[PDB]
């Protein structure tokens, strides 16, 4: 019902932690497996870690909160699904102490977190290093990691260019003092899905810089190739047309009824003018087309798709910018849309294709997969996905961190040596939050079985004294150089991890009091 | 750190968990293992009960309450999919890597090791079969070797008894399907059927097909010798006036003289298929003549044909026709007045046995029927169970050999040779660390269960045995000497599986071994047991 | 029906590290923690705790209430016994050694939960007890040069009654440096003779009055009624003084000897023989130039009689540690016979009167040419039982803690009210980071356990801790525009109670702790915390 004092944050922070540890073992090469018991006499022992966090049902509102941060994260961002709830849950535990034992209120800690993640933000950066994202060779090295090792390991070498090429045909690299950082406003989900063509191997694979349909010509008499393509949206269907309120029919005799259709030919003639006005050469209905509108379209010398979904044309506007107006009456000369490169119909495996692609930067294409069978396909599509989102994360910024735990060690050494010398209250979170980077290589070394104490006491005492490129091996389990290792992971999943476990650490600490209430 | 209407294991408790479950399903699988081996007696409830001793169908009719053994089950189904055989194997090289993982975790050992060092074993064990295996020859007078396999099968799964009963039907009826090339083999082309009030030994080997629907009239001959087969799909029972009309009448003497008049339609099929019978070899001596005719025939037909010597069944599966169309060559007749001799098909003496609930007509000895049939017989139903399990499972083994030569001798000598190889191979090379040698030895000492189970059910010492093998084993390799040491289970000491008769295939043990490995790898690396979806 | 495994001991009390013992311990002792952090501190309070023969004990000091407090726990009684051994070889510090082993006990704990091993632990601690005992050394600031005199005296003293008497400190220093100066030869600068000796003063209270009407004596009290005529005698130097054990009667023999009046003749003999032997003792030892007897036992009518008549002081004094006190005062041997006015045994005292203080009328023996008094004696004043107890404490631990001003480290000053603690944190903190292995997290919390000092009297004083601690961390850490620390380096922790901000400098009130007694404090300590977390099983027999 309601719950006063220390109660609230304690249940808080216990919740909390039980999330954390169940994951703790889902990190690294060694992760250790869980078994995941139903009401029912089934189970399974998967070691996913977004699996473990999706079939793990939690009572308290904080875990269904954090699990909530996962699930959005682990779409948000490609990696870093369980890392981000380790973190939050190590930082609240140590955090703990302080709010229980020394009294310490609220706001305090929360600032304290919010000055913290700032440091560990510079931190990280000091310590990534530099890549090429120019040079097809070292994207092609880096994307690799997320490549190989799986299914499509046969096809990693072509895999590795695929997903590249058609990050970098989304990719829009600009800088200036005008328009600012665009961050290369890379989005997979929308204008990167992958088509699925039967047939050919993933060497035949290729990246569309534009939109593909598979609508094919709606008449044999048709043009399928265009070499100055335009294309023009509409909504509203070229047919008979009803008034707006209740429209009867009345027809004496049997010969008359050829008025309906005299109408329509009338109609559908007066909006195909209209249409043609803006001098198309494709037309593309989102409603039904007559075959009296396709022939007055074919009369004007262009091309006629009808029953196309909003889908395709959300897309067409991105590549061609065709502007959709609902209202034939209402299309006006502007709404073409020029600069298209063409309309190319090449069937390839047996299939429909109308390629939509030109030499701009749309922001937008579409990857032409090609593979011997379905489950083949739809795998590489998956693994496809994933070394996209890989892809985006290095390219967004191009830099990476140390894997293996050395970034963490580094952002807790250096967030130590800073707090040493803040000379207030607020030194105690950020010991706190140091301590609980060392989250990543304690559980690094648990899941490698080495000592735990040893090993992490070796590891601080070479970043403290040595570079911060040594970290945990994931198969001899020692302290070894990353750098000579090849052991990295993208900068920008070390700061989303950080950014975001310390600011779902804060909001938990916000709430102090659950109540019932509707 | 809990949630309500939720059960999980901290610390090792999820370990222990395991282990216990794991070696509570291998005692239960531990005891059916060998030709000296027990069986299990299950009650459904409804009043059947299965004695049953094949791994894979305990495992499958029997509830498990246990997650983990339910898990560890349906791991070991996958051999009846892959290999049809060796789940007891599976279950017990589980259950006793498991129990070594366990005792050496007890001493501070963490689970990702032993997984690695059962990696490590794992690659060498394959590297020891691949150098193991001795390769069959390619005769076609191989039918001893083919005899031996199905005994070895067989003996596990029978009695000793039907072994000399069964073991030439399944090496006949596996042979005769697959010839001496290199084709193909589908064990598809084998039927088997099942007979009751029948004793178990009565257990025979059909070389054709064998019908189920037998005649109806006391005239027709019992055996038919070179008989000519007629399959006809026209109806031959009464028919009616092809237009509308009825039966009208004040006495039932018109109602007799319409029918009468009715049944010239079917008379005069009756008199094409008679002439048919006649033109071809009518009155030639050694020669026979038998109509199938899948539709149903009316009495007076049936006396009719037995008037003239023809041997005619009815009311047959369609199934049954078209296995008919290759067993004797014969095709089915869609119209009488296309009747031709080119239709009628042959086969050889066509028998009808009469049973007190039943009657079966005999198709067999024909010149190629591309099958064969196995009529499985006893009394009762558990026996006939265990009859048709065990033909399955020598089949399927026999198969097994004739398509991948690969063999093994058995007898336990694989499973000892295989743990004295890693036990010096990996101690003598350490590829990748001292402390992968607890993993190491647990596997190697794991890998041995199998001969001290089959010693144990036998009755014998395991002991005394595993030590005149490794004796045997140790003096062999002195005398720098290839030679094949086993376990007889019927002496207690040592013997010679390739001499013996005792064979193992290949791809049993090695699936046998990866998915063992595999099972053990993912049940030692479950930390912790959760509970969701109440 | 549930099986039990593993048991083969006994069914008495055991406890075994597989439970967590070594926790466990640490929150047993806890209990009593807690009790004394409450004690050490300016700002200190007592406790109230009834006796077995149902009287009210209240007392500032943390010894005496474990010691009225009963003791099970094994480890709680290693903590007892170490604050025995404090304050019977220092007399001081009982609080800080209590205060210090929980506080290791206490991150002791948190070492095991983070998984390290006790042996480690036990290392650690041993290392940085050595680098600390060695950095004491340097942080000396000031030191006692020995002179005796009052002013000097009172440096030491005014400190060591803070936190047993809050609030009176300033007139009991000066009445224990009174007393002190009353005994103490006339000798400076020699630290290696001892000198001042904790049996040398004397505490007694009388009711009535407040504090500032106590004063000084200085020589021998007694609070007892002489039981005589003869109340005092007169201002003539050296009174030859003669002591007795036997009751002032017939001398008698030393096997029976009883003495019975049953008829005339026995009452008139045994009357004559009293008389004549009574009166003859007296005037032999009247002769001898003796002013006043002392006896240990009664005294008869007759003896009182011929003590009126040869106007002899009457007194006695039945404690025989009161006796010894004169003796030593005045140099007279006790006599146990009657009538033996041996002038080798009789002592000199230089004046003997009965002095009123408060109302009540008291004897004192005190020397002021000859033969001087090596002994002074402190008379309280006040109206309540319970502030004249603390203010007995209070002096009694001051006495104790001037015997120690003696060469070794006696006379070094380190800086109170937990400067040095920061500063012994910061050095220890430092150490840590440098030592490397295991041992780091080991110093680091020896080093943190020092922080409960200044969290002690931040909390005792009504402070917030959030902002003191803050504050003494930024003051005693500070950058400086040279490579050598300057300005105020001596800031310690201040307890206010009316308006202030931050703390005030140590020489602005010169509160300083001896050397000695932090040093031997620390030392003590980290051997208690060892010897409890070196024990990992208690195994008992069943009596």
């Amino acid at each position: 019902e309601r719950t006063t004092g220390r109660q609230a944050q304690i249940s808080n922070i216990t919740a909390a932690k039980a999330v954390a540890d169940v994951i703790r073992t889902c990190l690294g090469p060694k992760a250790m497996l869980k078994m995941l018991l139903d009401p029912m006499g089934g189970l399974v022992l998967t070691n996913d870690g977004h699996a473990i966090l999706r079939e793990i049902d939690v009572a308290h509102p904080a875990a269904k909160s954090m699990l909530e941060l996962s699930r959005t994260q682990d779409e948000e961002v490609g990696d870093g699904t369980t890392t981000v709830i380790i973190l939050a849950g190590e930082i609240l535990a140590q955090c703990a102490p302080y709010l229980i034992e020394k009294n310490i209120h609220p706001v305090i800690i929360i600032q304290a977190l919010k000055k913290a993640l700032t440091d560990a933000l510079e931190v990280i950066k000091q310590v990534s290093k530099p890549v090429d994202v120019e040079n097809d060779a070292a994207m092609k090295k880096l994307i690799q990691a997320s490549i190989g090792t799986k299914y499509v390991i046969h096809w990693s070498e072509k895999m590795c260019e695929l997903a590249l090429d058609a990050v970098k045909t989304v990719r829009k690299d600009l800088g200036q003092t005008v328009e600012g950082e665009p961050n290369f406003e890379i989005d997979i989900k929308r204008y990167v899905r992958v088509e699925k063509i039967p047939g050919g191997d993933v060497l035949d694979s290729r990246v569309l810089k534009g939109v593909l349909l598979n609508k094919d010509v709606v008449h044999p008499k048709m043009s399928r190739h265009i070499e100055n393509p335009r294309v023009v949206l509409l909504d509203c269907p070229l047919e008979y047309k009803k008034g707006e309120s209740q429209t009867n029919i009345e027809i004496e005799k049997e010969e008359d009824w050829n008025r309906i259709l005299q109408i329509e030919e009338e109609q559908v003639q007066l909006m195909c003018e209209q249409i043609l006005a803006v001098r198309p050469t494709l037309v593309i209905t989102e409603k039904g087309v007559s075959d009296l509108a396709q022939h007055y379209l074919l009369k004007g010398g262009c091309s006629v798709l009808r029953r196309v979904k909003k889908s395709d044309n959300n897309r067409i506007a991105r590549v061609t910018g065709a502007t959709i107006v609902n209202r034939v009456e209402d299309l006006k000369e502007s709404d073409v849309g020029t600069n298209c490169g063409l309309f190319k119909v090449e069937m390839i495996g047996d299939e429909y294709f109308s390629f939509l692609d030109n030499c701009k930067e749309p922001k937008a294409c579409t990857i032409m997969l090609r593979g011997g069978s379905k489950d083949i396909l739809n795998e590489i599509d998956r693994n496809l996905q994933d070394a996209m989102a890989v892809a985006r994360n290095v390219m967004l910024s191009p830099s990476l961190s140390p894997g293996g735990g050395a970034t963490e060690m580094a952002v807790s050494v250096k967030l130590a040596e800073k707090a040493k010398q803040l000379e207030g209250i607020q030194q105690w979170p950020y010991q706190a939050v140091a301590d609980a980077m060392e989250c990543i290589p304690r559980t690094l070394i648990q899941n490698a079985g080495g000592d735990p104490i040893r090993l992490l006491s070796q590891l601080r005492a070479k970043h403290a004294q040595g570079n911060f490129t040594t970290g945990i091996d994931g198969d001899k389990g020692k302290i070894v150089d990353m750098v000579s290792y090849g052991i990295w992971e993208p900068e920008v999943i070390k700061q989303q991890s950080v950014k975001t476990a310390i600011e779902s650490a804060c909001l938990l600490l916000r709430v102090d009091d659950i109540v019932s209430g509707v | 750190l809990l949630n309500p209407k939720a059960e999980s294991l901290r610390r090792d408790a999820a370990l222990k968990v395991n282990v216990t479950s794991a070696e509570g399903l291998q005692s239960v699988l531990e005891t059916n293992l060998g030709p000296k081996g027990t069986l299990k007696m299950l009650v459904d409830g409804a009043g059947n009960i299965k004695l049953t001793k094949d791994g894979k169908v305990l495992l499958t009719e029997m509830q498990i309450q246990s997650p983990t053994a339910v898990l560890i089950a349906r791991a070991a189904a996958a051999q009846d999919e892959i290999t049809g055989d060796g789940t007891t194997t599976v279950v017990c090289l589980v259950g006793e890597l498991l129990r070594q993982a366990h005792r050496f975790i007890q001493e501070g050992v963490h689970p990702r090791i032993i997984t690695d060092g059962f990696e490590i074993a794992r690659k060498e064990s394959m590297k020891f079969l691949d150098e193991f295996k001795i390769s069959k020859t390619n005769l076609s007078n191989d039918r001893e070797f083919l005899l031996q396999v199905a005994r070895s099968s067989l003996l596990t799964k029978v009695d000793a008894d039907l072994t000399e009963v069964l073991t030439p039907i399944v090496t006949d009826a596996v042979l005769s399907v697959y010839d001496a090339q290199a084709d193909n083999l589908d064990l598809h082309m084998v039927e088997i059927m099942q007979m009751q009030h029948l004793s178990p030994k009565d257990t025979t080997f059909i070389k054709g097909l064998v019908l189920d629907h037998g005649g109806r009239h006391p005239d027709m001959p019992t055996r038919v010798k070179n008989a000519y087969v007629l399959i006809l799909n026209v109806s031959l029972e009464y028919e009616k006036t092809e237009v509308n009309s009825g039966f009208f009448y004040s006495s039932a003497d018109q109602r007799d003289k319409l029918a009468a008049s009715e049944r010239k339609f079917v008379d005069a099929k009756l008199k094409k298929i008679i002439d048919l019978k006649n033109e071809v070899c009518g009155m030639d001596p050694d020669k026979g003549f038998v109509i199938i005719n899948q539709k149903g025939i009316d009495p007076m037909s049936l006396d009719v044909f037995a008037k003239h010597n023809i041997l005619a069944l009815r009311r047959a599966k369609r199934r049954n026709m078209e296995r008919l169309q290759l067993v004797t060559g014969g095709e089915a007749q869609n119209s009488v007045e296309d009747l031709s001799p080119q239709i009628l098909g042959f086969s050889g003496l066509v028998y009808q046995e009469t049973i007190g609930e039943e009657k079966f007509t005999y198709v067999t000895e024909n010149t190629d029927p591309k099958s064969c049939t196995i009529l499985i017989k006893g009394s009762t139903h558990y026996a006939l169970a265990q009859t048709k399990d065990a033909v399955r499972d020598g089949l399927r083994a026999v198969a097994n050999v004739l398509k991948d030569k690969n063999i093994i001798p058995g007898a336990g000598a694989f499973y000892i040779a295989l743990s004295r190889y890693l036990r010096s191979a990996n101690m003598n090379k350490l590829g990748a660390k001292g402390k992968t040698k607890t993993g190491i030895e647990a596997f190697a000492e794991a890998l041995l269960v199998i001969p001290k189970t089959l010693v144990k059910n036998s009755g014998f010492d395991p002991l005394d045995v595993l030590a005149m093998v490794e004796d045997e084993l140790d003096d062999a390799q002195d005398s720098d000497e290839t030679r094949y040491v086993g376990v007889d289970l019927n002496i207690g000491d040592s013997c010679d599986p390739t001499i013996e008769g005792i064979w193992d295939s290949y791809r049993v043990l090695r699936n046998a071994i990866t998915g063992a490995t595999g099972i053990a790898s993912n049940l030692l690396l479950c930390d912790e047991l959760l509970r969701a979806g109440r | 029906q549930n099986p039990n495994a593993g048991l083969f001991k006994q069914g008495y009390n055991s406890y075994s590290n597989a439970d967590g013992q070594i926790i466990k311990s640490i929150a047993a002792i806890r209990e009593l923690h807690q009790m004394c952090l409450t004690s050490m501190g300016p700002c200190g309070r007592n406790k109230i705790i009834v006796n077995h023969l149902g009287k009210i004990i209240i007392t500032n000091d943390a010894a005496t209430m474990l010691r009225e407090l009963d003791i099970v726990h094994p480890a709680v009684k290693v903590l007892v016994m170490a604050t025995e051994q404090q304050k019977i070889d220092m007399g001081d510090g009982t609080n800080l050694v209590m205060i210090l082993a929980g506080e290791l006990l206490n991150v002791s704990e948190k070492l095991i939960s983070m998984g390290l091993s006790a042996v480690e632990i036990i290392q650690g601690y041993n290392m940085a007890r050595k680098f600390t005992l060695k950095e004491l050394d340097e942080m000396v600031v000031g030191e006692i040069t020995d002179k005796n005199d009052k002013n000097e005296l009172l440096k030491m003293i005014k400190p060591v009654i803070s936190s047993k008497k809050y609030g009176s400190e300033d007139i009991l220093s000066e009445l224990v440096s009174e007393a002190v100066s009353h005994v103490l030869p006339v000798a400076q600068q020699a630290g290696e003779i001892p000198y001042f000796n904790v049996d040398s003063i004397r505490v007694v209270k009388i009711m009535g009055g407040s504090l500032s009407n106590s004063t000084v004596i200085k020589g021998m009290v007694f609070n007892r009624e002489p039981e005589g005529h003869v109340k005092s005698l007169s201002e003539d130097k050296k009174h030859k003084v003669a002591v007795f054990t036997c009751p002032l009667d017939i001398a008698n023999t030393e096997t029976k000897g009883t003495v019975l009046l049953h008829n005339a003749q026995e009452m008139l003999d045994f009357s004559k023989g009293e008389e004549k032997q009574i009166d003859a003792m007296m005037k032999e030892i009247a002769d001898m130039g003796v002013e006043c007897i002392v006896a240990g036992a009664g005294v008869g009518e007759l003896a009182l009689h011929y003590l009126n008549r040869y106007g002899i002081l009457v007194l006695k004094v039945p404690s025989k540690f009161e006796l010894r006190r004169l003796c030593r005062v005045c140099g007279a041997t006790p006599l146990p016979r009657l009538g033996a006015p041996t002038p080798e045994e009789l002592g000199l005292v230089e004046t003997v009167k009965t002095m009123e203080i408060g109302g009540d009328r008291v004897t004192v023996f005190k020397q002021e040419q000859g033969e001087i008094s090596r002994t002074s004696t402190i008379i309280l004043r006040g109206a309540t039982q319970n502030n004249l107890d603390d203010i007995e404490r209070a002096i009694d631990d001051g006495v104790a803690a001037v015997k120690g001003l003696m060469k070794p480290s006696g006379g070094k000053l380190l800086p109170g009210a937990g400067a040095t603690e920061i500063e012994l944190i910061s050095r220890i903190t430092k150490y840590g980071e440098r030592t490397p292995g295991l041992l780091q997290l080991a110093i680091k919390q020896f080093a943190v356990a020092f922080e409960v000092v200044p969290r002690t009297l931040a909390e005792t004083a009504g402070l917030d801790v959030n902002e003191v601690l803050p504050n003494l961390y930024a003051a005693h850490n500070v950058t400086e525009p040279g490579a050598v620390k300057t300005d105020h380096l001596y800031k310690g922790v201040d307890i206010d109670g009316e308006s202030d901000e931050g703390v005030k400098d140590i020489r602005e009130e010169n509160i300083y702790d001896m050397l000695a007694t932090k040093k031997f404090a620390i030392n003590v300590a980290t051997e208690a915390a060892t010897t409890v977390l070196s024990i990992d099983q208690i195994i008992m027999a069943k009596k």
